[PDB]
Formats: structure tokens, C-alpha cells, sequence
């Protein structure tokens, strides 16, 4: 139709962002005229008239007929009395109230959901904000997206700045900035969230159950989608330090952990990166001050980890003395003090935090049956989430991967000697102490990267193309010698690594030799595990086991070479050690695991191979 | 003011939306759900520049961003009693609405009107810098200043 | 629409009546 509602109008509006947003400029000229006729609604994100008595009085004083606008309606015994219900329980004005429920009764939606109209009025006040919300950060992805046409690509953003920042194109020109009305924008929805459990928990301590876990998830994408809007915003370098000093208190007086903090991480992550690290406000007197005033806190592990994020991507300033001014300063004094807050935030639970952080974001209904126990056996002492169908999103997810592999860019390229020391104290705290379990910062940094480099080739080739940059560096260093849950750690690492062909091989290359691990010591291993238990096993044995498998799966699976040299291989024999293993006393985790190896090694074969497969079957079955 | 929103007078409802407006209540008016108040405007909407305006505003909150340039596009070329200025700022309005889409309607038809109002808005600003001109003139009699006021402060002419 | 007639029109430096 043409003449639409407000919702329906937001919502064929949404409808023709995902067109252009999935490779389809049908609706080119459609899309124009729409921002148009909504401009007022791009201006305010949220805001709801407070209720006024002028209208209270007056409604139920004459119910009899209303006009709003230019037309006229009727009011009834039964409709003033929705009104008045929806009001209450939104604190919404009357009038405002009053239009939500006309358009219920004109589209005649009390049908198509068969509840209450009163109820109603509640979901289609949610749908306004989530379309009038979600479609705003379609623009901004959209005027980001580099696969699409550099004049389309600016087309959306010159818009955004005036239609959801306020701030005027360059060919033109009392207001309120628009981060202020964002974050009030935001707390209303906390307030609001907060006055709807303790009013819907004294009643419940009914037919709007699923009304209200509706509303909720309306409430916490719209919370996600306003976040990610001020993240965009902020990316575009206007913000300031009062924005920031304003975050920090909101984080200080943080009381419970929820998906709204890790929502918000990425909005710190931002700020620091345009803040702290030298790749925004580049004001090296500011960044001094800015040092004092994070180095109160109700969670520790928050302000470890934004402690050490900071420290990470402000240590970059002190590399050379030519791109920037060092004179009257020391070195050695400020190198001790980053080095001793880096050691009590690792203390405090940083990378413990961030790793409960990144696993909880990730949280998946159901999971591979092949990588069961995979990175689950740290001791985590963080509070869980409580469960609640609160899914996350794409953007999202890719977001805080970005940042989390630029801080460990970060953290490798400028704190190498941090990780050296970290490294040899846990490794002499293990030596003087072998009976106690030493700390698992490396560790948990280790699964914290792998986590970052998941799916992302992209940025995994980084680690194969320079073999001397400092990505290859480290990864060549962390090969030596060491105990198992490193060795556990780095196959886990490698496996997640090889999302592709590509990888799979540079990895098979860079672990036989052309001291670090080599195939030779493996199947060593492997081989003295088999004797010893043919002739009691440890837990870290059936890890480093498992992991030794599940590698071998991932570059079978992934690469070729690898499984047309090892299926042949007169050195190695896997098979038969493999075979030697599985008919011993073991768990069925590495039966399992060797199951999964057979069938990767022989997901491509030939008939000699399924001739071979068959006899060495027969042989150990008679 | 429960005993007033508690009501089903609607003599009375229309004798109070009247009296809103004469105070200047734009607070508590703007801020009626009902549609009672938007048909009781649409009557007189083309009657009273007040009265088009509080309705052009219920029409652009709620996205009816083409309707609302309808009303002030006929306001300006009607001959009720308006001052130039006055039509300046009606059309200027009407042609930022009928830029922006508005859902159900053809972006023909809005084209079409923001076609209209923008050569309407481009003859009024000439006329207005005319008026401003001539009434600033040293060069021009007072007797003729008083006639040229009454020409041009008034509906827009033709070029 | 502009239609110009330099003949009648109403002398703008005279008083009327």
C-alpha cells in the first residue's frame, strides 16, 4: 500500500535495507523516499512523553470521541479502558498511547495473535523502536561495506551524520550532541528493564508470558543495536574526554555480570583504541593524564583487564624517538611500572575474565561430538551467565574478534619480555613445586588467540607468509621446550588455525623439519604411551592424546599432502599405533578420537587404500 | 485534571482542545493519543494557520510526512489571511516533507509535490525580496509603499 | 507562465485616485 502507519512504514523500510545490504539496488529510488517522510523519527532515537494529567482528566472525563491529527475516532467504555492500561504500565502519555491502539484496530492485528488489545498496544510501541534502531545500523553497515559501489557507499553516510547524528551535510551550516542522547537513550531502557522485573515479579510471585519474554528480547537488541551505534559512532572520531570519564564511572559502578557488559566491551575497546593506542587523538601530553587516571572498582577482573588493555595499546608510543618527542623523560622507571600493573592485572584475573568473556559469547546450542572436552578444563572462577534465551549476533561476534586479535597484535608486538618473564616464572614456580598447579596465563592467552583466529583465513595466512615478523617469531618460540598444557595449548591453536587448504599445508610444512615440536617426537610419544599401557595413564597424557588427534584430524581433513605422505609413511606407522592404543585400556574419548582420525584419513581414497583399510580391519578384528 | 480526562462531554472535549490552544498548551495537547483531536483538526485544518500547524505537527510524528506538505502546500496558495513570510516558511516545510518517503505513497506523487512547493518557494522569495526592496526604497513615495504592501504581503503572484 | 505588456500597467511613482 501507500499509505502506511508508522509501523508498517519502519517495517517495509527494514525490508528494503536488507536489499541493498544483500546485493539488490531494485529499490534505489524507493529507498530515498523513505528517509524523507521519517526524518523526524531518525532524529530521536527513543523517547517516550511522560504522562501528563491534562490528558488523564481530560480522557476519561468525555470518552466519547477523539481526534488526533486530522481524524476522528469514537471512544468506547471498553477501548478508554486499554488506553489507560497501556499507559500505566509504559508510564506513556494518553494521546500517545491512544494512537498505538487505533492502529491495532485498523490493521485488525487482535485477530492474527488472538490476545488482548490492551496487550497489543505493548508489542507494536516495541516493534517502533526495534525497526527505528535495527535499520539505523544497516545504514552505517551499509556506508561501510567496501564490495559495493563507491558512490552508493557515500550516499549512506553523508545521510547517517544528518539523519541519526543531527550533524549537517558539508554543502550547509542550541542542539544536543548525539552521544548524550544516546547514552540517556540507553539508561532509559536499563530503568525501564529494572521497573519491569520488580512490577512483573510481584504479580508472578498467565496468557502474557510469552508477551513478556518478547518485550525483553525486543529490549535487549534494541540495547545491542544502540551499543553498536555508538561504537560506529565513535569510530568516526567524534567523541571526547567527558564521554569516556562518563564510561569509566558507568563500568566503576557496574554491579552484575550480564550480557549488557559484554555488549559494552567493545564500546570500551573502541575508546581506547582512538584514546589510548597512537591511532586517533594523538595528544601524548593527554594520554599522560588520561595513564594516571585508570591506573572504587566493585569487580576487580574489570579493571585488570582494562588496566592491561590500556597498558597494551598505550606502550606503543615508546618504540623510537623520531616520530615523536621522549626528551626529559625516563624509560626504565615507567617500563617497571607497566610491567608491575601488566603482573597484577594477570593476578587479578584478566585473561581469565576475557577468556569467560569470549567463550561465553560464543555459546552454542549444540556442538561437534568431535571436539568434546576442548577447552574446558581451566579452573573458571568467574560467574556464569544465568542462562537466558538471550542469543547474540554476527556483527557483533565479528567485532570483538577484530579486537581481540588487535590487542594480541598489540600485546605481541610490544610486551615480547613481558611474556619471557611470565614464561619463566611459571616454568620455575612448576620446577620448585611440581606437586602444585602453577598459573595458566600463557595458557589461557593462547586459547584467548586461538579464539580470535577462528574462521578468519584472512588474518591466519599472516602467520605464514613473513616467517620472520613477530607473529612467526613468537609462534617458532612457543614450539621449544615446555610442559603439556602448552604443548596442549599450541596443537589446539594449530588446529584452529586451519580453517582452509592453504593453512592446513603451511602448518603441515612448518611442523616437520626442514628445538620446535617435530612428528618425529610425536610419534615417539605416542609409541611409549602404547608400550606403557600394553606393558597407570594421567589426565594431562589423555589430553595431550586427544590433542594429538584432533590435529591430525584437522590437517588430514584439511590438507592432502599431509594425508597421502602419512597414510604411507614407513617412519610413522600411525595406524598401527593408533590400532595398538585403541585395544588397550583406555576412556572412549580416544577411541573416539582415533575413529574420527581413520575417517578423516579416509574421507578421499582409492581402491589400494580401501584394500589396505579392509586387510589391516580384518587382521585386528580376527 | 482526572475530572477533565474522566469526561464524555464532547462539546466540552472540543471547547477544551480550543482552549489548549488558545493558552498555548502545545505540552499537553501534542501529547493526546486520542485520534478524536486529529479528526477534530481536520475540519478546520484549512480554516486557521494555528489550527493546520498543530495538525501538520500529529502527521510528521507519526511519519506522515506527505500529508503534512498537503496541507501547508494548499495553506500557501489559499487566500486566507496569511503574510508572505509567513507562506515562505508553509512552503518551505511542505517541500523538506514531501522529500523524504513517506510509506504508502508513490514516489511520484511525491515528487510531483516537492516540485510544486519548490517553484512556489523560488516566486516567493522574489517577491519577498521585492516587498523588502521597495518598502526600503528612499526613491519611492510613501503613498505608493502603503499600495505596494498591500499587493505583495499577501498570497503569491505570478511572474 | 510570464507574459510581459509594457503597455497598461500603473504608474509606480504616482499616488492612486
Amino acid at each position: 500500500m501507500t499509505d502506511l502507519r508508522k509501523l508498517e512504514a519502519l517495517q517495509a523500510l527494514h525490508a528494503e535495507l536488507v536489499a541493498v545490504r544483500q546485493h539488490r539496488f531494485e529499490g534505489l529510488q524507493v529507498l530515498e523516499t523513505l528517509l524523507e517522510e521519517q526524518t523526524d523519527a531518525f532524529k530521536a532515537l527513543i523517547a517516550k512523553p511522560a504522562r501528563d494529567t491534562k490528558d488523564r482528566e481530560a480522557l476519561g472525563k468525555e470518552p466519547k470521541k477523539l481526534k488526533i491529527g486530522e481524524e476522528e475516532y469514537s471512544l468506547n467504555e471498553d477501548f478508554v479502558n486499554d488506553c489507560l492500561k497501556l499507559a500505566d504500565e509504559l508510564d506513556l502519555n494518553e494521546k500517545e498511547s491512544a494512537r498505538i491502539l487505533i492502529d491495532c484496530d485498523a490493521e485488525g492485528d487482535v485477530e492474527t495473535q488472538s490476545r488482548p488489545l490492551w496487550e497489543c498496544g505493548v508489542i507494536r510501541f516495541h516493534q517502533e523502536r526495534k525497526y527505528l534502531l535495527d535499520c539505523m545500523r544497516l545504514i552505517l553497515e551499509i556506508a561501510a561495506d567496501e564490495d559495493i559501489d563507491a558512490g552508493l557507499q557515500e550516499s549512506f553516510g553523508v545521510a547517517a551524520e544528518d539523519k541519526i547524528f543531527g550533524i549537517p551535510p558539508p554543502w550547509e551550516r542550541q542542539v544536543k550532541k548525539f552521544i548524550p542522547r544516546c547514552m540517556e537513550a540507553m539508561k532509559g531502557v536499563r530503568s525501564m528493564l529494572q521497573c519491569m522485573a520488580d512490577k512483573a515479579n510481584a504479580r508472578n510471585m498467565l496468557d502474557n508470558q510469552e508477551t513478556l519474554d518478547f518485550s525483553r528480547l525486543s529490549l535487549v537488541e534494541q540495547h545491542e543495536c544502540l551499543a553498536s551505534i555508538l561504537h560506529a559512532a565513535v569510530q568516526r572520531h567524534h567523541a571526547t574526554i567527558a564521554d569516556f570519564q562518563d564510561f569509566i564511572k558507568i563500568l566503576r559502578k557496574w554491579d552484575k555480570y550480564d550480557h549488557f557488559l559484554i555488549h559494552l566491551i567493545p564500546v570500551l575497546a573502541a575508546y581506547i583504541t582512538e584514546f589510548g593506542s597512537p591511532e586517533g587523538m594523538g595528544d601524548l601530553q593527554q594520554a599522560r593524564r588520561l595513564n594516571d587516571f585508570i591506573c572504587s572498582w566493585a569487580l576487580p577482573v574489570l579493571g585488570a583487564a582494562v588496566r592491561a588493555w590500556w597498558i597494551a595499546e598505550h606502550n606503543g608510543f615508546y618504540l623510537d624517538d623520531t616520530v615523536q618527542d621522549l626528551r626529559g623523560i625516563n624509560l626504565d622507571e615507567e617500563d617497571e611500572q607497566r610491567t608491575k600493573q601488566f603482573l597484577d592485572a594477570l593476578k587479578e584475573g584478566a585473561f581469565d575474565f576475557i577468556l569467560s568473556v569470549a567463550a561465553d559469547c560464543k555459546a552454542q546450542e549444540w556442538q561437534d561430538p568431535s571436539q568434546l572436552g576442548a577447552r574446558q578444563w581451566l579452573q573458571r572462577k568467574i560467574p556464569s551467565l544465568p542462562s537466558e534465551p538471550f542469543p547474540f549476533s554476527h556483527f557483533l561476534q565479528h567485532s570483538l574478534m577484530v579486537h581481540l586479535e588487535g590487542f594480541v597484535d598489540a600485546t605481541i608486538s610490544n610486551l615480547p619480555d613481558v611474556l619471557r618473564k611470565l614464561r619463566t616464572e611459571e616454568d620455575e614456580q612448576r620446577q620448585l613445586r611440581p606437586n602444585h598447579e602453577q598459573d595458566m596465563d600463557l595458557e589461557r592467552f593462547l586459547i584467548i588467540i586461538s579464539y580470535a583466529y577462528e574462521g578468519r583465513p584472512d588474518a591466519a595466512m599472516s602467520f605464514w607468509e613473513d616467517p620472520d615478523s613477530n607473529l612467526a617469531g613468537f609462534l617458532q618460540w612457543a614450539s621449544r621446550r615446555a610442559s603439556t598444557p602448552l604443548v596442549s595449548a599450541f596443537c589446539e591453536m594449530l588446529r584452529c588455525l586451519a580453517d582452509n587448504e592453504e593453512c592446513a599445508t603451511a602448518a603441515h610444512n612448518f611442523l616437520l623439519d626442514e628445538q620446535s615440536l617435530t612428528w618425529s617426537q610425536i610419534f615417539k610419544e605416542l609409541e611409549y604411551f602404547t608400550t606403557k599401557v600394553c606393558s597407570e595413564i594421567e589426565p594431562e597424557s589423555a589430553l595431550m592424546l586427544e590433542c594429538y588427534l584432533r590435529l591430525i584430524a584437522k590437517l588430514a581433513t584439511e590438507s592432502e599432502i599431509a594425508r597421502k605422505r602419512l597414510i604411507m609413511d614407513e617412519d610413522f606407522n600411525l595406524v598401527d599405533t593408533i590400532l595398538k592404543l585403541s585395544v588397550g585400556v583406555i576412556p572412549h574419548r580416544l577411541r573416539a578420537c582415533i575413529f574420527y582420525v581413520l575417517k578423516a584419513l579416509m574421507i578421499r581414497k582409492t581402491h589400494e587404500e580401501l584394500d589396505a583399510m579392509w586387510r589391516w580391519v580384518e587382521a585386528w578384528m580376527t | 485534571y482526572n475530572v477533565v480526562n474522566d469526561s464524555s462531554d464532547e462539546v466540552f472535549h472540543f471547547d477544551m482542545y480550543e482552549w489548549y490552544i488558545e493558552k498555548g498548551w502545545t505540552d499537553r495537547i501534542l501529547s493526546i493519543d486520542s485520534p478524536h483531536v486529529i479528526t477534530y483538526l481536520q475540519r478546520l485544518a484549512e480554516t486557521d494557520f494555528r489550527h493546520a500547524e498543530l495538525l501538520c505537527r500529529f502527521y510528521t510524528t507519526r511519519s506522515r510526512f506527505f500529508e503534512a506538505a498537503q496541507v501547508q502546500t494548499n495553506l500557501a496558495k489559499s487566500d486566507l489571511n496569511i503574510s508572505l513570510k509567513d507562506r515562505i516558511i508553509l512552503l518551505s516545510r511542505a517541500k523538506g516533507n514531501a522529500s523524504v518517503n513517506t510509506i504508502g505513497i508513490s514516489r511520484q506523487q511525491q515528487q510531483q509535490l516537492n516540485h510544486e512547493a519548490s517553484e512556489l518557494l523560488e516566486i516567493a522569495h522574489i517577491q519577498d525580496d521585492l516587498l523588502e526592496r521597495l518598502v526600503a526604497d528612499p526613491r519611492i513615495p510613501e503613498e505608493r509603499k502603503a499600495e505596494i504592501e498591500e499587493f505583495l504581503d499577501g498570497p503569491i503572484r505570478t511572474l | 507562465k510570464l507574459v510581459i505588456n509594457k503597455d497598461m500597467r500603473t504608474d509606480l511613482f504616482s499616488p492612486p485616485n
